[PDB]
């Protein structure tokens, strides 16, 4: 039928968009977006093009996808948002862009980690400062009761621990 | 050594294949996911594909990849798993449950194609029929544990031992003592770590769109113990 053919072609377009976003082809991403691909498409595990673009550090693709209507607060099977992946990867510009566009700064994954938790765990000072600028909760606690200061102090991070101590 | 470290410099797909029999019952679980060795992140999903699993899911968490554990820059010399990866290693496990049956586990971890494959063989004996395990009396959660790794100096492997504490639905803790030993497969010099330990965190979830026996797992692992 025409309906089934339309659905199959749309699914092929969504798969092509996801592959292009993972690979980092901005031209193909824009071309597929113009042709009618779904910007909110997801895998079987719930991973969206914004997730891959933010995790792999494609700033231009992230900004292009934001202007089309990509949900900036979307969780996969493991409860991660694009801000979580961007903060744990260490991309400062994508984190800043997500925060400006209105990313939730106090979202929690399946373990209760916040973006500040992952920023302290990975060991990026600039991301910690940027997240604290926009109103991150220093005293957040995960399921096991650990705090972003504890994760910093027990992982060998020194300057991040000092900053978190100053922030109280 | 350095080649294994260079291998784990990004997101690596992970395939896990387990087949086993406990008290005669037969099952085989297939799992797929991704791992990030830079931060110790692991995101996996497991399916039973043979019906209903005869045992509670958490009991198989420790059996279902030590090479994706984060090691700080001052501990890079104590990374045995990455140093022996391109060919893989062999894990022998004895899981003695408290006042219940035991598990014997033989696994091989190899790097095939672009993916990392963990192949496991299980054998469970002496389990009761009204007990927590075979009676399905364990709840859906997982705690955090410390795994102590020491050297062997004779078999080019390492030794480990720890205790998993499960949670019964009646407010009780069941203690499963795990004994482990790792041996290399390929014939090449590998790093032999000093005595240290690994800290672990896990979170078990559920997929609302899967109509089978599934288990979603998110896991973080790090190394500690040594001061530099």
């Amino acid at each position: 039928m025409h309906a089934l053919i339309s659905n199959k072609r749309k699914e092929e377009l969504d798969k092509k968009l996801l592959e292009a976003a993972r690979a980092g082809y901005d031209d193909q991403v824009a071309a597929l977006l113009a042709k009618g691909a779904d910007v909110n498409a997801a895998d079987d595990v719930g991973v969206t093009p914004l997730h891959l673009a933010a995790q792999r550090g494609h700033l231009e693709i992230v900004e292009v996808l934001l202007k089309r209507g990509a949900d900036i607060n979307a969780a996969d099977l493991w409860g991660q948002t694009p801000l979580h992946l961007a903060a744990t990867a260490g991309h400062l510009e994508i984190v800043e862009l997500l925060l400006r566009w209105g990313a939730d700064v106090n979202a929690r994954d399946n373990i209760g980690h916040t973006p500040l938790h992952l920023a302290a765990w990975a060991g990026h000072l600039e991301i910690v400062e940027v997240l604290l600028k926009y109103g991150a909760d220093v005293n957040a606690q995960d399921k096991f009761g650990k705090t972003p200061f504890d994760l910093a102090i027990d992982n060998g991070n020194e300057d991040i621990a000092e900053v978190l101590q100053k922030a109280a | 050594m350095s080649k294994g470290e260079e291998l784990f410099t990004g997101v690596v797909p992970i395939l896990v294949e387990l087949d086993g029999d406990v008290n005669g019952h037969k099952f085989s679980v297939r799992g797929e996911g991704e791992g990030d060795a830079t931060n110790g992140k692991l995101t996996l999903k497991f399916i039973c594909t043979t019906g209903k699993l005869p045992v509670p899911w958490p009991t198989l968490v420790t059996t279902l990849v030590q090479c994706f554990s984060r090691y700080p820059d001052h501990m890079k010399r104590h990374d045995f798993f990455k140093s022996a990866m391109p060919e893989g290693y062999v894990q022998e496990r004895t899981i003695s449950f408290k006042d219940d049956g035991t598990y014997k586990t033989r696994a091989e971890v190899k790097f095939e194609g672009d993916t990392l494959v963990n192949r496991i063989e299980l054998k469970g004996i002496d389990f009761k029929e009204d007990g927590n395990i075979l009676g399905h009396k364990l709840e859906y959660n997982f705690n955090s544990h410390n795994v102590y790794i020491t050297a062997d100096k004779q078999k080019n492997g390492i030794k480990a031992n720890f205790k998993i504490r499960h949670n019964v639905e009646d407010g009780s803790v069941q203690l499963a003592d795990h004994y482990q030993q790792n041996t290399p497969i390929g014939d090449g010099p590998v790093l032999l770590p000093d005595n240290h330990y690994l800290s672990t965190q896990s979170a078990l979830s559920k997929d609302p769109n899967e109509k089978r026996d599934h288990m979603v797992l998110l896991e973080f692992v790090t190394a500690a113990g040594i001061t530099h």
